[PDB]
């Protein structure tokens, strides 16, 4: 019951809002983005969490510093929004995968909370 | 180990494994058993000997090396000697 | 557990290493081979304390942590003459010059 | 620019282990080969850090920029191993020459405008002033790679 937000519209990145954000603005290419996020494999039990690390996750949007899925997904989020993403291998680690923690052709699922985004 | 003798200006005799002394280029050339340094005193030449001990020991060490310490009062004369001794 | 030493008498100073497990006797032998005097003609000291031939450098209080290549521990040596042993006497090293002003 | 990070986008888990008595500055050469400072490591400290295959690093004294070693060499470049095991970066002091060590200490004790006021041969004033320098090092290393056909 979720929204495809790929260009090719291959359902390679489905999205569902869970907590609606505030403001009309969204993060743009090159913005410095702040999030919290849980993240886990689809067919899988263990999760990775910024809450554990005790520090928010900070990256530059649109600049290929995270998986293709995140550059796409986060760019649709309003400040304070929480969203679920479900990602096909092509839009993450692909066939190669990333040992130790990402298998080959692994389908990922994330929860993200956009905290803030500022200009370069 | 066979040994060599290094006499400071103030007349202290330092006896050290020859292999260790060869750390100094200047000494290496000078051995072409005993060597007199008329311009290096014992508070300096003693410290040079310690460096040979340090170097010969901790070359080849592959995990962790300690600092070779130098006291402010000797740094400058140790510098002059290191430069003279080529080591 | 290697230990690094200065063996000191009068104006003489020997640099050498040994094991903590090695004995005072073993050390006197090293002395014998350099300064050409037999063990029975030598006495070794740690500060002002005579050291029995059969104790280990270990048991005498020397540790690798306190006898490092860059800061070796000192062992006092004294020789016998005719019927009687000299007292322990180590000539001190020179005293460094005053720290130059720009180094203070 | 010969010495630079490749943009591999292939993550690689590294352990920075500071087995030097210095505070260590890790220096990341970026994609244009231009050095970038990273958070410093206390002596004795170890940390798992995030990096990537083919990313070039070197490590220095955070204060004096004296050069340090990593795995007994000047540069570190993570290669992927199979099964994803971490890559260890073991940071140590080199066995400096006595001369270089003496220069290190005098520099820490004398302000650089005052080297000229030391009573030493001119060559040593020069030597004092020839501070360790990332850019000179990078140039030296560039030529070593090149000359290894």
């Amino acid at each position: 019951q979720g929204e495809d937000i790929t260009s090719k519209k291959d359902r390679g990145v489905l999205k569902i809002v869970k907590r609606v954000g505030n403001g009309e603005e969204t993060p743009m290419i090159g913005d410095k983005v702040y999030v919290h996020y849980k993240g886990k494999l689809s067919n899988g039990k263990k999760f990775d969490s910024s809450h554990d690390r005790n520090e928010p996750f900070v990256f530059s949007l649109g600049k290929g510093q995270v998986i293709k899925a995140w550059d796409i997904g986060v760019a649709t989020m309003k400040k304070g929004e929480i969203a679920h993403l479900l990602i096909k291998p092509e839009y993450a680690y692909g066939s190669a995968g990333s040992l130790p923690k990402i298998p080959s052709n692994a389908t990922l699922f994330f929860e993200i909370e956009l905290l803030d985004f500022k200009g370069e | 180990m066979m040994y060599v003798k290094l006499i400071s200006s103030d007349g202290h005799e330092f006896i050290v494994k020859r292999e260790h002394a060869l750390t100094s280029g200047t000494i290496k050339a000078m051995l072409s058993n005993e060597v007199n340094f008329r311009e290096i005193p014992s508070h300096v030449l003693s410290k040079v000997c310690m460096y040979f001990t340090y170097k010969v020991r901790y070359t080849n060490s592959s995990t962790e090396i300690p600092e070779f310490p130098i006291a402010p009062e000797i740094a400058l004369e140790l510098l002059m000697a290191a430069n003279f001794l080529d080591c | 557990m290697d230990v690094f030493l200065m063996i000191r008498r009068h104006k003489t100073t020997i640099f050498t290493d040994a094991k903590e497990s090695s004995t005072v006797f073993e050390l006197k032998r090293i002395v014998e081979g350099i300064l050409k005097r037999p063990p029975d003609e030598q006495r070794l000291y740690k500060d002002d304390q005579l050291l029995d031939d059969g104790k280990t450098l270990g048991e005498c209080g020397f540790t690798s942590q306190t006898a490092r290549p860059q800061a070796p521990a000192t062992v006092g040596l004294a020789f016998r003459a005719d019927d009687t042993f000299e007292a322990l006497c180590i000539e001190p090293f020179s005293s460094p010059p005053e720290l130059p002003d720009v180094m203070k | 620019p010969v010495l630079r990070s490749v943009n591999s986008r292939e993550p690689s888990q590294v352990i920075f282990c500071n087995r030097s008595p210095r505070v260590v500055l890790p220096v990341w050469l970026n994609f244009d080969g231009e050095p970038q400072p990273y958070p410093t490591l206390p002596p004795g400290t170890g940390r798992r850090i995030h990096s990537y295959r083919g990313h070039l690093w070197l490590f220095r004294d955070a204060g004096t920029h004296d050069g340090l070693l990593v795995n007994q060499t000047e540069l570190f470049v993570p290669s992927l191993n199979v099964d994803g095991q971490p890559i260890f970066a073991n940071i140590t002091l080199p066995v400096y020459t006595l001369k270089e060590r003496c220069l290190q200490v005098v520099r820490s004790l004398v302000k650089p405008e005052n080297y000229r006021r030391l009573d030493i041969v001119r060559s040593l004033y020069e030597d004092l002033e020839d501070h360790p320098n990332v850019q000179k090092d990078l140039e030296r290393l560039t030529q070593e790679r090149i000359a290894h056909q």
